[PDB]
DNA sequence: CGTTAGGCATTAAGCTGAACGCACAAAGGAACAAAATAAACAATACCACCGAAACAAAGAATTAGAATAGTATAACGCTAACAAACATAAATTAGATCGGAAGAGCGTCGTGTAGGG
DNA sequence: CCCTACACGACGCTCTTCCGATCTAATTTATGTTTGTTAGCGTTATACTATTCTAATTCTTTGTTTCGGTGGTATTGTTTATTTTGTTCCTTTGTGCGTTCAGCTTAATGCCTAACG
């Protein structure tokens, strides 16, 4: 029987590690055929840069975590740990977007 | 407090009277409707009515001046 | 001599009695209504000015500011602005 | 000399909208050096429609109240409860226009 | 480029969606976050990919560069650096 | 003998302010607040009436918001009362600080 | 006496049930009893906010009163535009 | 011939050897200088153009970005702003 | 014709940004008009001061953690962890940056 | 191939008479507001328990860097040409200044409603 | 089940305010150059995508396990509905001072030529 340690600490050592980073998260070849197949929807035919789908991922990037690090402010303030979708709803209500 | 009022102006002259007269005369009529009434009696009035009010005022505004000679006014919060 | 302060308030009449022949206005919403032509003329020509400055054209034409509704007006009521617009340049160039 | 009819450029279009106001507004307004013959046009074809468009609802919400004369909350009805242009004007807030009637679901009694 | 790309919004996969709400400083992860995420990310890259399509269409090009995506953030209110 | 539950009035209260659209705050006490925060910056700043009414009207507006946002905040709470945690909650998520 | 304790409240001027009607119009039913002074922070904050930038505006144009405009000016630098005086 | 994309790059450079006569800088924070740069004289430009503009003047002079930089910049970081601003004027003005 | 020796104005006011690219980037940047003579001056001086002071507290944290090349994540920590500056930068996120490291008090374990 | 020295239209910088804004006097109630009591109900302290999610090995597409073929496409340099800028009236028209009329506030009746035993 | 304190229509007074007509600076719009940006066409070089190779890597999958969510029951305390006094705040014309505005004169000033890193 290996040792397993009890939920959280590896939580907060990945924390710990992924807030320290400085790479990007998502993956570029994805992130790109998704790119590519909503913008196909307006304009067809597009081709991009490096620089254009490296900034779109920034900006992705940037809107996420600041999207998500509001969620678990919303869901500490319900006394809870985790998140729901009940949660993003109230943070896409109060932005005021949805 | 000892803050200085202002003189009476001839409408105050005349208003002060008509109101206590309006107030004798017509009672249970809120205030500020006898105001508006009185206001729009004194823009009807003619002017050669007006003069003893007129007249009353400006020695209202002498008085003051020989009693409050200091009042350049000067209003403060 | 004096400020002479200009609205576009007769307009704001003129197509109210064209819309709805029946209808009264207040000065309140007169007013509201012509702080909401000069703001939305204000936004249309800062973004067709700065769509010039990055195409590197000196001038607006009705194909800068053609984009620029397109840019501001979310939707059905950007497709409709440019059917009509291009409507109205029409009229305008036929004469 | 004698020089044509003047005609106006609103009558070269079926428009309602001064051109020359906005022609000198674009060209004092500083915004580029030259402007283009059709570009004041279409501008005042897009204001006409919305603020048109803006009548079309605000009267509809008016007469809906039976009052034949515009208030600023019918105003404030017509540009909340649309969400069409609502997405425009999310930031702007009209002067005595109160708020849209709206309760919430869970505070109704029992 | 003999292709439609059709399909691909669970490109993205769960885990990666978990590193980020890892970098959000989330802690627990319900199992109905990532259908939500996905469609606010796609909502979102929406709104500025059709930016950048109607500017491109602008300015007479067949391709989107990376200026165009910088000017769509800026007017969103949601500006970038390190792109000129 | 005619005491109400409390809630009923409440929702009278709701429909009777959502209804109607005028102002809220009495003006002299707004008008002496701004008379005494406008005189930290600089002395002699007077305003016209249409300053001060606009200001109120801005401040009003701001306000309702806030407490729109702050009472949807309580009701994901699974509260139907509001608190101070619901206020700084609604400004942080809205981003001021 | 005239006003209670030490008075000197003019923030309390906005008093508990104009802030009631004000929390009415927001659609909440029921109001805990430490709203006020946090409404009243947010008072604070948001007055001086544009009360700084109308004094920027009028202290520029050598003038030393504060016009409607200027106010929508200042309201326009934050994204908080009202309609119905001009601009 | 072909185009010129110009920076101010050597400036952070000579800016960065000013302060920091030791540390170096990869090709990215540059990049993000120049926006940094650029994005800030936009603001203040503009800013400074619809305060001329509100003024009923012509012209953007001192006072104008004064006025622009005492609106933009929030707190001590303007007052320091501004009493450099004035010394830098006094040396240009002196020659 | 014999000119006199060209000193530049970047030289006149003991200045490291040049005076002629903003002069002329004001002239043809289209707010206004005219331009003063001090105001590029004055530009020029409160972006000279904005980064260099953005250089003071980006290389105290780029030496803070020990390398002398300036990176991205160091900027991210100067523009978030000091507040006097942060306002101004509420809505800029910096590309290749990260989060500034934070945790929440309660999530420590008991 | 970019930056700096001279010469005048044109624009603000003072400057004084004159129009405009605003505070503020009396008089009153009256809408408003501060305080005090049941009460009730809603926030809260805490328990069961459960199923929905952390930890972790085992494989599984899959990105990840590198050439490279080619290839549609930014990104040039001259034009020219069409469109705007700069004088020049005129004529419409937008706006200022007086008049009436009807549209909505005040209220008041009775009616319907929907909440405490 | 009970009755009964607060929101709405009909109508009349009421006042006010906004629609109609009229005069007049001004600015909008036909002519007629100059001039000067930009479609348009040839060119080119260039950067981007398709394809294919190791490789490494990280996503899924199938479990254990454990702990936060949720429902439920006291509990208590804290806000409300309501009365009972304080209390401040509505309206009007004339008077006085302070400020801004606009015409006016005049001094700075930067649009437009010609030469050094």
């Amino acid at each position: 029987k290996p040792h397993r340690y009890r939920p959280g600490t590896v939580a907060l050592r990945e924390i710990r590690r992924y807030q320290k980073s400085t790479e990007l998260l998502i993956r570029k070849l994805p992130f790109q055929r998704l790119v590519r197949e909503i913008a196909q929807d307006f304009k067809t035919d597009l081709r991009f840069q490096s620089s254009a789908v490296m900034a779109l991922q920034e900006a992705s990037e940037a809107y996420l975590v600041g999207l998500f690090e509001d969620t678990n402010l919303a869901a500490i303030h319900a006394k809870r740990v985790t998140i729901m979708p009940k949660d993003i709803q109230l943070a896409r209500r109060i932005r005021g977007e949805r | 407090s000892g803050h200085i009022k202002r003189p009476m102006n001839a409408f105050m002259v005349w208003s002060k009277i008509e109101r206590r007269k309006i107030m004798e005369q017509s009672p249970d009529m809120h205030n500020a409707e006898i105001s508006k009434r009185l206001g729009k009696r004194w823009k009807m009035l003619k002017d050669s009515e007006k003069i003893p009010f007129i007249r009353e005022a400006e020695r209202l505004r002498l008085k003051h001046m020989a009693d409050y000679p200091d009042y350049k006014y000067r209003p403060r919060k | 001599k004096r400020s002479r302060k200009e609205s576009y308030s007769v307009y704001v009449y003129k197509v109210l009695k064209q819309v709805h022949p029946d209808t009264g206005i207040s000065s309140k919403a007169m007013g509201i209504m012509n702080s909401f032509v000069n703001d939305i003329f204000e936004r249309i020509a800062g973004e067709a000015s700065r769509l010039a400055h990055y195409n590197k054209r000196s001038t607006i034409t009705s194909r800068e500011i053609q984009t620029a509704v397109r840019l501001l007006l979310p939707g059905e009521l950007a497709k409709h602005a440019v059917s009509e617009g291009t409507k109205a340049v029409t009229k305008y160039t036929s004469a | 000399k004698a020089r044509a009819k003047a005609k106006t450029r609103s009558s070269r279009a079926g428009l309602q909208f001064p051109v020359g106001r906005v022609h000198r507004l674009l060209r004092k307004g500083n915004y580029s050096e030259r402007v283009g013959a059709g570009a004041p046009v279409y501008l005042a074809a897009v204001l006409e429609y919305l603020t048109a468009e803006i009548l079309e609802l605000a009267g509809n919400a008016a007469r809906d109240n039976k009052k034949t004369r515009i208030i600023p909350r019918h105003l404030q009805l017509a540009i909340r409860n649309d969400e069409e242009l609502n997405k425009l004007l999310g930031r702007v807030t009209i002067a005595q226009g109160g708020v849209l009637p709206n309760i919430q679901a869970v505070l109704l009694p029992k | 480029h003999r292709k439609v790309l059709r399909d691909n919004i669970q490109g993205i996969t769960k885990p990666a969606i978990r590193r980020l709400a890892r970098r959000g400083g989330v802690k627990r992860i319900s199992g109905l976050i990532y259908e939500e995420t996905r469609g606010v990310l796609k909502v979102f890259l929406e709104n500025v990919i059709r930016d950048a399509v109607t500017y491109t269409e602008h300015a007479k090009r067949k391709t989107v560069t990376a200026m165009d995506v910088v000017y769509a953030l800026k007017r969103q209110g949601r500006t970038l650096y390190g792109f000129g």
